[PDB]
């Protein structure tokens, strides 16, 4: 058969991340421009939300030095590729949990709905791609929203997932945070509840 | 808006490390245990951030700038990335990491008893050129201790991050240097099966590209996955 | 006094490097051009100082603390000296001189951009036990440019001094670390034609000998002159 | 054939010499104990001479990187090899060229008269061993004094040297250095008067 | 690099390791002298305290062929290596569970206080290694007791388990047993509540 | 009391068997799912108890008197006890045990068809001499069926103990019979990954060490963590 | 280590070498433009030169089938690369020794200083390149002018060279020709006075 050349092979990012990706968690000196965990400016369009959440081991203990990145749509369900911390949104964005409580936050917009490849629309979600010491090989999931109901019982995605019980585990919790809309995400990385982990 | 234009070459999870690798302690508890479900490529996948209007500082690629002169063996480290296909990935983001030449990090949790180096900062980030190239300027990162087995030591090595044309093709790695009696010991190195794809991970010392009487050079090329053209979907 | 009674192994010269080695170009005009004039051995040759009386400092052969803790990779040189025939050689001056981290001697005549570094000065010294054991403590060298050809480079190297028990089997010699890719391009390891012969200056990785979380060790055995009793003569 | 374990490899000791042999010559602090130019002190029984030479390579240009290593009997001919800084005398030192002059110096006294290996008297010499850049493997030669020319003329050592003329290669001349005997001992590595140098 | 003589693999101990370790226990005849579970003889310095416990399999199904082999210092904190069935005590000595009930016990007194190589004193701990049939290689446990707490929380050793939860499984709890005082000491090979096992 | 003045070489957990080997079937839940927790040495874990005064019978070593002659090969049993760096390891306590000529154990447990024998008992126990030699004198115990896969023997063999200077060179282990064709097939046997570490525990046939006319000898020597002082600590 | 495409090999230019670079030279017709010795036209601006000299072989014989090319910046510190025989000026040339008297000349101008890529200006001088039998690769030196012994003091290029004397060996000697300034440059491939080559 035809072979090309091999990926180069992926390594943990290991507990010192920081240094390199979240200056500012490693306790260093930021320069002018980082990438960080605002995606909108107050003055973005859509519903603006905060998503937080934590990250579980094995044992359900806390993964406290995990970094996260994420890909999402803007609220009229579109990507924005140009990077630029200018612009009043930007489709990613990096985060990290905290040494001490290993809470991860993002402040953003609900995103908009896009279609798949056949056409078929997929319920308003953001894509997560987790780092952190211990993993050799990033993991990918999607972090779907539990007040699109509607939509998540049609999503080509989901729907892929063969154990029902199992799609719960990408569903965000809607709560409010000082008066503000906010929706949780815990990542289970091993065990009871163990959140699906995509491969593309 | 990013568009639906491209599809990725499938990763080969057996090339890769596993999950699950033993004798790297941390992984045990830190690897799923259900399978991971493939899922057809879509735009969300196909699509990733362009850092072309990023706002890079001068010195952004030079460690022995950016942060007196540091201690160590001066060292450029440059390569190139391409995809499977051998076409060249330009205007990527490449960001990379180290310790110093004593192999002590720059980072609160980094308890290690070897001194930091006043002059050195340990961050560094180039997009590369319209050919795949980029180009660091740093020191030489000394082994460093860690609590696996009662002696393990990581071989000197520089964390990598590049960025692709989506984050289907985002990867984080880890450069060794040529010749290190370590590597082969580390369960981090160990996490991978095939000796082959070891061999990827190590940079060759590169004379040719040495700047006589200053500092030497080593050769990185980094490979992304294979990027082509949807056809007949 | 010294006494007649020994007799060493006459030396392998074309073990040893030649005295014109012309890719190593200061060696052009400092070897003679006339033949060596070989000498039966006599209590001038067979003889040699004692320094067991020698007046040693506490720190001699910790180079961390003889001069802040230096930057770098903390090492330890251990090994043993033995004769020809595999008899130790105990009570033996051993001394070492090298360049910092970054590849700096601290010596008026270097010039090399590399800093210096405050708390390492470079230069130990250690009598080897009743077994023939010596052991350092340091930081590994970095590699050192220099004006020979245009892009030379000396490996990470550390220079000995050997006394043995006559003037005999003085030698100075130099270590090199394993797998150091610049080995083979030196114009200086190379005036060795033998590659058996190189292989005798790589100190290797020793792990056994390694402090956990704290430092690295490499051994590094000298060979001297073998030494017999007179016979017939 | 019988093979024994193969020597260690010499290696040139480099211009940085200095920094381990010479630390005061390297411009560094010195340690309490070090082993120097001064063989006798002033209370040593023999005659006290100084010595000094200048090194020169075969474009007949001083080598100012030299480093050389001396061991000579005492007064009585008699080896004293228990080295101690507290001796009278002391049968071994270390001295080393100016980078300057370049011209190296020794403080020690006239060697007596010892027998060779078939009990022939050899004429009062110092044995040295000169080390520097571009010296893959040290040199042995051997300094004989000009007043002993009954002596030197019988020498078991001297006359194994085929042709008269390189034999004087190894004869100082004596002279005064205020008012003190000095000898003059000068070492040619390569070309015109190149200096014998011998394998043991 | 530098390698040395491989040691020996271990192998399992085996169901019948009595027959060579714990002779009465095997149902035979034991022999003049033999190493047993009672450290200490009455008229021995310090706090004497009994100890027992349980060995569960990753089913919970108990471990009854399980043997053990201590190691303690004295109420001194010191080790005492020269083994003699006339001393008061011994450092080291061997017990193994009932094929019946289950339980190890073992008659010793309360261990004094030992530094580490750092001089950092570590709490009170009794060292432990476990020995049975389906074990490859024998597991390497502390005994911590739980009257001491000040002392376990300063601990070097307890410190370096990176999870508080994990470091609760090496404390034996307080009991009393025929008005005697006890401590309990469970140990889990696999699954939840987990004990910890070391490398050294 | 004991002293903390030793340091012993890590253990090569990769040599060694691990925990979990699935074809040995109570090993499934007999193994730890967590990671062994690593920690440096101390005074109480490079200690241990020492032997010397342990109160010995006269045939402690003599499976042939120690409990009518048993049936089966007489042989005797004798190899030496050295530490990784070959230094023998004096007054040392070597425990032995096994089955009779039949593969039946004197064990309440012991539920195999084939009978016991009146005059073996299977235990033994050897303080090594001062250049770590031992001796056992016994008969060759066969091979034992065992409920682990439906047709499962465990090759002849003699279950060891070994204490060594401390707590953390002490081992339990298991001697094997040159030419044995059940070694191969033993899942016991294959917890070992390396087949080079299963070589080292084969007793090779002794012919000089045998005495004619009555019993045959096998050499088994064994190797304990290599023990060194303690350096710049 | 990186190992790139190797350099084809050099060979002597053999004894027939102007046949092909100096045609007039070889005895034969030369063909409607050529590269010569005259890089200057008269009207060129600068301060006009003849050079001239001889090539010594190890033996002090002339060397009377040698080629030479040249390169140096105009009086203006500048170098003309684009070649054309239209020029006033010309920055590289070519020239060879008689067959009978041995000596080459070349007629062009005073070249202007140029700084070294650490910023240091260079003394003026004249970049040669020597071919002939006898020569398996090219000899690189440089002319440079007795009459600028200021700037030739402070060159980073003459202070590479370690020995002051051999420094001397690219200093050439003005002089005048028909009332025309002139520099005598002698090459010594070998031995006595042995000129300066160069690596780069
Ligand atoms: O704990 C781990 O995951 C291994 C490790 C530790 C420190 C590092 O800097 C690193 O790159 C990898
Ligand atoms: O010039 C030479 O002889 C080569 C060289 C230079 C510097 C050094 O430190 C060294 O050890 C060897
Ligand atoms: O069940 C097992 O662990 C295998 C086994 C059985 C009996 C033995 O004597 C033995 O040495 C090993
Ligand atoms: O004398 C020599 O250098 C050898 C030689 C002679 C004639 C040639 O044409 C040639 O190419 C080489
Ligand atoms: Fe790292
Ligand atoms: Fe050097
Ligand atoms: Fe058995
Ligand atoms: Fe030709």
């Amino acid at each position: 058969p035809i072979e090309l050349l091999p990926e180069t092979p992926s390594q943990t990012a290991g507990p010192y991340v920081h240094i390199g990706l979240a200056l500012e968690a490693a306790g260093n000196p930021t320069r002018d421009q980082e990438i960080w965990n605002r995606l909108a400016k107050p003055d973005a369009p859509g519903e603006h939300i905060l998503l937080l959440g934590q990250v579980y081991d094995g044992n359900g203990h806390l993964v406290r030095d995990s970094f996260l990145e994420v890909w999402q749509a803007d609220a009229n369900g579109e990507y924005q590729d140009a990077y630029n911390l200018e612009n009043a949104f930007n489709s990613f964005g990096r985060t990290a949990t905290t040494f001490d409580a290993g809470e991860w936050t993002l402040h953003t917009v609900k995103p908009g709905v896009v279609n798949n490849a056949a056409g078929v629309p997929m319920a308003p979600h953001i894509n997560i791609s987790l780092f952190a010491r211990g993993i050799n090989i990033h993991l990918h999931t999607r972090l779907y929203f539990d007040d699109e109901a509607q939509a998540n019982a049609k999503c080509p995605v989901l729907n892929l997932i063969e154990q029902p019980q199992r799609r719960e585990t990408l569903i965000a919790k809607r709560c409010e945070v000082d008066g503000k809309t906010a929706y949780r995400f815990d990542i289970r990385i091993q065990g009871e509840g163990e959140t699906v982990f995509f491969d593309f | 808006p990013a568009q639906d234009n491209s599809r990725f070459v499938i990763r080969d999870r057996n090339w890769h490390p596993k999950a699950l690798t033993p004798d790297y302690k941390t992984s045990i508890a830190r690897s799923p245990r259900q399978a991971l479900v493939s899922i057809p490529q879509s735009i969300s996948e196909t699509t990733g951030p362009n850092f072309s209007h990023l706002g890079f500082g001068a010195h952004d690629h030079d460690l022995l700038l950016n942060f007196g002169l540091p201690i160590g063996e001066r060292i450029i480290v440059a390569g190139r990335v391409v995809d499977q296909y051998g076409k060249p990935v330009p205007n990527t983001l490449v960001e990379m990491w180290q310790a110093n030449a004593g192999g002590r990090y720059r980072h609160k949790n980094d308890r290690y008893l070897a001194p930091l180096d006043p002059n050195f900062g340990g961050v560094g980030r180039c997009l590369t050129d319209s050919d795949g190239y980029y180009s660091f300027r740093t020191i030489k990162p000394g082994p460093y201790p860690w609590r696996n087995g009662p002696n393990d030591w990581r071989p000197a090595h520089i964390h990598f991050g590049i960025s692709g044309p989506s984050i289907a093709t985002k990867l984080i790695t880890q450069l060794y240097f040529e010749g290190d009696p370590l590597i082969p010991m580390c369960p981090i190195v160990k996490s991978i099966a095939n000796p082959e794809a070891v061999q990827q991970l190590i940079a060759k010392l590169d004379m040719n590209n040495a700047n006589p009487m200053d500092c030497l050079a080593y050769r990185f090329d980094i490979v992304l996955r294979g990027q082509r053209k949807t056809h007949f979907e």
